[PDB]
């Protein structure tokens, strides 16, 4: 119960693991909000 | 002390703006997926995870994967190179393999970090700041990295190792030199910065969904 | 103390010591030095005209 | 009509909406001592050489960028001002160069007059002071830059402008520094402003170097012919 | 009514998986009882969260103590044209706290359920965390436990049975502990140096992106759920008026095991050490001085610390403020002037640099720190150093000129007969 | 040196007012030329405009 530490698996954590997963997420997000513009220097 | 780093880029052979560098396709559906998060106006705000992509692809930053990084979000050059030379994190110069950061901050300093920081100058042969011959590990000092209750501890390529002793510390480098991977976390089987021998909070079993909720909802 | 001729000096290498300030000039109550300055081929702020007048002079 | 009514040194002005404390004393008759504020520029507010008190308000606000309230009593020559004031001025001159006599900026400088009227006339700086490299930005301004005070009058002018976003600040704290991080040549037909809004000697003219002292020049107002803007 | 507090029930405590244990995962929260009534917090109203967070009492948990209530009720305004944001601070940079990072690593769903309910009570249209960048494992986790809470539609599309659409997006920063603070985080987020904006405008009315936008600490926000389900009142009754809650305690330094630890709000700082962190090292009788809120506040000698509650009002009426409830002790063993030499150098290298009084004071104040060390200076000087102190505090854009500036008031304060004694000292060991 | 032949080179009269000066010339007989003062208008500042959400005012640094 209390003894085990369940917190391992990030030992197998790789260098694309954050940007993976935001690239998984994307399908997930709402369509942005737009301000009219594409950049404020145009 | 002093920084000992420049903030002005002068051309070199291995450093110009001719120097090959382009994203992968996978890291350009990253940089796609990246850009997204963030509105249909403001695509500025990329910078740094994109300038960041390019180091974990690259390893450091030369001045061709910042006028890259600028081209792709349309920004201009100078607002990178700005981005690259404030945040401490980007590698402007070249680096070794593993990249040791020591913190000694006070409360690391406090319990004797300066004795692991002398260790691992001792097993290296190098001083604070150098690099080895092999380009395989870089010794560098920083702040403080909200590791403080598990001081000393160093920080290598994206893994915590926290309760160093000397010893430990000398185990953790002669392992990285073997070719295996450290497993990451505290030393002495402290299991993520509990008392050692206290335990002295959350011990009975977690309440049960629901057991607190006021009435009325 | 006292107040003789005017002089102008030079560091111990034997370059000359002004730098074309021109505070001497400002100062100066009977407006008897004049001053030009440029810079020198090696980029130094030098005078190309530094006159006394000792007939307007004060001393 | 929309003006509201607020007290510079217990007096009585009429301002509109949004009008900045700077303003509100621009009306009455005093200048705020400033160094990275311009009527052209965007408000920054790095120097901090503009914090006056506000009459019952513990802490001094700086007033190149807050906007007047309602009701407000500047106190611009209080003591709280003026010591903010001279703890601003000893904080730029720590690590300022001891460069007037050489500095085309001699009579002309803002740094010089402000601390003669703001500051203190000594200094407890025990230290040794910093030194920057210098670069080069053409053959129009010439770039002194250990006597920068990192104000960023030049950076906002040259983005808004001139419309070059050739300069920008490097680094951070105490060594950050301002410049283009490259060996390159910021040339605009708009170029040389950049000298007449920098308030130290940082950026002079190069082809104007060492010939002159402002208290000697006669100036003579006419018009230019160069185009015909006039 | 009540005088003592420090006995705080294992089963009455917020974060009752602080040290990982148990499983974090989503199936791990839900048995926690985490992600429990969301859709009816969601469907009463933000009208009625604001209420429950105000009537709670709770403060800011990251440093200010600002009362969060009032805060999200400044976002409350109705809709402008903008969209509204919520962005939850991650930054962790104060030396001595890792409250922040073990509530992340181990414990992320009550995280983004804390965001879900104070986007909902805010009217945010999305969360933008910003992790820090070393914190890498930690992120991550917080990446897959915000795709668990996707996958069972807690958070997205309609989000619950609710009807309110609600995004969580993660964001990472590069080694800066100033992007710590609301603004340069704003900053930071919007691509650019993390150097602080000035204020006017504040961030509920120009924010991220320009838009509207509140700013909390991780802390505060994962209160907020098990507030609202346990509800106001709860809450309010631990600790002392205007100081309810209960708060996580960070004890390092000179402490047999020096541990994180969530208790009661005004628990004697003495009595919590010997209780938590097993008491400081070589008996109470060796400590020489504490910490109690991270660097960024005064140090206090033990015969104040002997008698001292841990809240926002007693610890300023000790002169040093609760800060971050990071607790650093300093034996009787261990220099403090460099410890404090130290701090001052660590603020030296964190500056952003964007406004004169910070940078040139504080490094000024790093050379005089230490010459202070080797004693090179003279007496004199101290009061010289206090005088720099009190003019860069209160004249900076932000407030980190003032955590840079307080330690050396605190040190001069507390130990000048120290430095007197160090500076004859060394003018007698060198004539 | 730089030589001269006029006495008034050096003769700079300063006034409270526009008419003083009008007046002053007239009644010593010289011919003037008056040219009107310029004043800097007032302008409209504002900090919030650099963080500005839609607008071409955003600043890409500060
Ligand atoms: N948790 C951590 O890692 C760190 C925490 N800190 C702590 O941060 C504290 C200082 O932070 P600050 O934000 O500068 O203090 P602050 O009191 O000025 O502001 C804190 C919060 O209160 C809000 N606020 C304050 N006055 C307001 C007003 N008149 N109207 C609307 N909103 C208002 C602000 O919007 C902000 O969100 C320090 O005490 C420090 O201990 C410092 C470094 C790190
Ligand atoms: C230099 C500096 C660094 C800061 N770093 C942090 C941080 O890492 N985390 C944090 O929650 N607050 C930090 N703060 C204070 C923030 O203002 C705070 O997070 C924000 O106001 C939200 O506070 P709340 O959660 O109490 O509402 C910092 C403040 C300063 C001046
Ligand atoms: S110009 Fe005059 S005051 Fe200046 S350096 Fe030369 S001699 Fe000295
Ligand atoms: S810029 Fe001004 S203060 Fe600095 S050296 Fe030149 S004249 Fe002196
Ligand atoms: S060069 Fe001049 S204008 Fe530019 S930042 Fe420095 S002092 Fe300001
Ligand atoms: S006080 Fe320091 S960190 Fe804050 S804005 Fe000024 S220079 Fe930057
Ligand atoms: S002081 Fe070392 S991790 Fe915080
Ligand atoms: S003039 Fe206001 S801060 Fe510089
Ligand atoms: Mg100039």
């Amino acid at each position: 119960d209390n003894s085990t530490y369940r917190n391992l698996q990030h030992h197998e954590y790789s260098t694309y693991t954050f940007l993976d997963l935001n690239v998984e997420l994307s399908k997930f997000r709402m369509p942005q909000p737009s301000s009219g513009r594409q950049s404020p220097r145009h | 002390g002093a920084g000992g780093a420049l903030f002005v880029h002068r051309d070199t052979p291995e450093n110009n703006p001719d120097t090959p560098f382009d994203f992968t396709p996978e890291n350009y559906k990253r940089i796609e997926a990246i850009v997204k998060n963030y509105p249909e106006g403001h695509k500025a705000a990329a910078v740094l995870p994109v300038l960041d992509l390019a180091q974990r692809q690259n390893g450091w930053l030369p001045i061709s994967a910042m006028n890259k990084v600028a081209e792709i979000l349309q920004v201009p050059p100078m607002r990178v190179y700005e981005v690259a030379t404030f945040y401490t994190m980007y590698n402007r110069k070249p680096v070794g393999k593993y990249h040791i950061q020591v913190c000694t901050t006070t409360p690391c300093m406090l319990r004797n970090s300066d004795s692991i920081l002398e260790a691992i100058q001792k097993k290296l042969g190098i001083k604070v700041g150098e690099t080895t011959p092999d380009k395989l590990f870089t010794l560098i000092e920083v702040e403080c990295l909200g590791a403080c209750v598990n001081a000393p501890m160093v920080q290598i390529n994206d893994n915590y190792y926290e309760d160093l002793t000397p010893k430990d510390i000398e185990e953790i480098i002669d392992e990285l030199k073997a070719g295996k991977i450290p497993k990451p976390g505290p030393r002495s089987g402290r299991f993520s910065c509990e008392p050692a021998g206290g335990l002295t909070s959350l011990t009975e079993p977690p309440k049960g969904p629901g057991f607190g909720v006021q009435a009325g909802l | 103390r006292f107040r003789g001729e005017h002089a102008l000096r030079r560091y111990p290498s034997g370059e000359e010591r002004c730098i074309a300030c021109k505070l001497c000039e400002a100062v100066c109550p009977a407006q008897a030095i004049t001053i030009e300055a440029e810079p020198r081929a090696d980029g130094s702020r030098r005078t190309t005209r530094y006159d006394i007048d000792m007939t307007k002079c004060i001393y | 009509s929309n003006l509201i009514e607020v007290f510079v040194d217990g007096q009585s002005v009429m301002v509109e909406p949004g009008t900045t404390v700077l303003q509100a004393c621009e009306k009455v008759g005093m200048q705020i001592p400033r160094f990275c504020y311009h009527e052209r520029l965007s408000v920054a507010g790095n120097c901090r050489m503009c914090l006056v008190e506000i009459e019952k308000a513990p802490k001094v606000v700086a007033a190149c960028a807050m906007p007047v309230m309602k009701g407000w009593n500047i106190l611009t020559n209080s003591e709280k001002s003026k010591k903010a004031r001279e703890g601003v001025m000893e904080f730029l001159l720590a690590n300022h160069p001891l460069d007037c006599p050489i500095c085309d900026q001699g009579g002309e400088c803002d740094l010089q007059d402000q601390s003669m009227m703001f500051g203190s006339d000594r200094s407890r700086f025990l230290e040794g002071k910093r030194a920057v490299e210098d670069k080069n930005i053409g053959p129009l301004v010439k770039t002194i830059m250990t006597r920068c005070i990192q104000c960023t009058r030049c950076i906002r002018f040259a983005s808004e402008i001139a419309g070059v976003d050739d300069l920008g600040t490097t680094g951070r704290g105490n060594d950050m520094q301002v410049g283009t991080y490259i060996e390159k040549m910021f040339m605009s037909e708009l170029s040389g402003n950049i000298i007449d809004i920098c308030p130290v000697g940082a950026l002079t003219s190069k082809p104007y170097a060492f010939t002159a002292r402002p208290w000697e020049t006669r100036k003579t107002e006419s018009i230019d012919v160069m185009d015909a803007v006039g | 009514k009540k005088t003592s507090f420090g006995s705080l029930k294992d089963e009455d405590r917020i974060f009752t998986n602080l040290y990982g244990r148990h499983d974090w995962r989503l199936k791990g929260a839900q048995s926690r009882g985490d992600w429990y009534k969301t859709k009816e917090i969601l469907l009463k109203g933000p009208d009625w969260i604001l209420g429950e967070v105000k009537t709670s009492g709770l403060r800011g948990r990251g440093g200010a103590g600002f009362p969060t209530g009032l805060k999200w009720s400044f976002m409350n305004k109705p809709s402008d044209g903008r969209p509204k944001y919520l962005v939850v601070n991650a930054d962790e940079g104060e030396p001595g706290t890792c409250k922040d990072r073990e509530i992340i690593r181990h414990d992320p769903h009550k995280l983004v359920e804390g965001c879900l309910v104070g986007g909902r009570a805010m009217g945010a249209r999305a969360a933008y965390i910003y992790i820090r960048g070393e914190f890498y494992n930690e992120a991550s986790n917080l990446q897959v436990a915000i795709r668990e809470a996707y996958e069972a539609g807690l958070i997205g599309k309609n989000a619950c049975g609710s009807g309110y659409d609600f995004d969580v997006f993660v964001v990472r920063g590069a080694g800066a502990y100033i992007c710590g603070e609301e603004t340069a985080l704003i900053e930071s987020i919007e691509g650019k140096q993390g150097k602080p904006r000035l204020k006017p405008p504040f961030p509920a009315d120009v924010g991220v992106f320009g838009c509207p936008t509140t700013v909390a600490n991780v802390e505060t926000v994962a209160v907020s759920p098990t507030i609202c389900r346990r509800g106001g009142a709860w809450f309010a009754s631990f600790g002392r008026e205007r100081n309810s809650g209960t708060k996580l305690f960070n004890i390092s330094g000179h402490v047999n095991h020096p541990c994180t630890v969530e208790e009661e709000m005004s628990v004697p700082l003495k009595e919590l050490i010997e209780k938590h962190a097993g008491g400081v090292i070589g008996g109470w009788d060796n400590l020489l001085a504490v910490i109690p809120g991270g660097s960024s506040t005064p140090l206090i000698p033990k015969s104040v610390c002997e008698t001292v509650l841990m809240d926002f009002d007693a610890l300023v009426q000790a002169q040093t403020g609760l800060g971050t409830a990071a607790v650093i002790v300093m034996d009787r063993s261990t220099d403090i002037v460099k410890a404090i030499a130290r701090l001052i150098e660590f603020y030296k290298h964190e500056s952003c640099g964007q406004c004169t009084p910070c940078r040139e004071g504080v490094d000024w104040m790093n050379k005089v720190m230490a010459r202070f060390v080797k004693g090179d200076a003279r007496p004199a000087e101290i009061d010289s150093l206090w005088e720099i102190s009190k003019q860069i505090e209160g004249h900076t854009i932000c407030a980190l000129g003032d955590g840079a500036a307080w330690p050396v008031q605190g040190l001069i304060r507390h130990f000048r007969p120290e430095l007197e004694e160090r500076m004859q000292q060394f003018a007698l060991q060198h004539q | 040196w730089s030589s001269t032949a006029d006495p008034l080179s050096n003769l700079v009269l300063t006034f409270s007012t526009k008419e003083d000066a009008v007046a002053f010339a007239e009644k010593n007989g010289w011919s003037f030329d008056v040219e009107e003062r310029k004043v800097p208008k007032p302008k409209s500042k504002s900090y919030g405009a650099n963080f500005s959400w839609n607008k071409r005012t955003r600043v890409s640094t500060k």
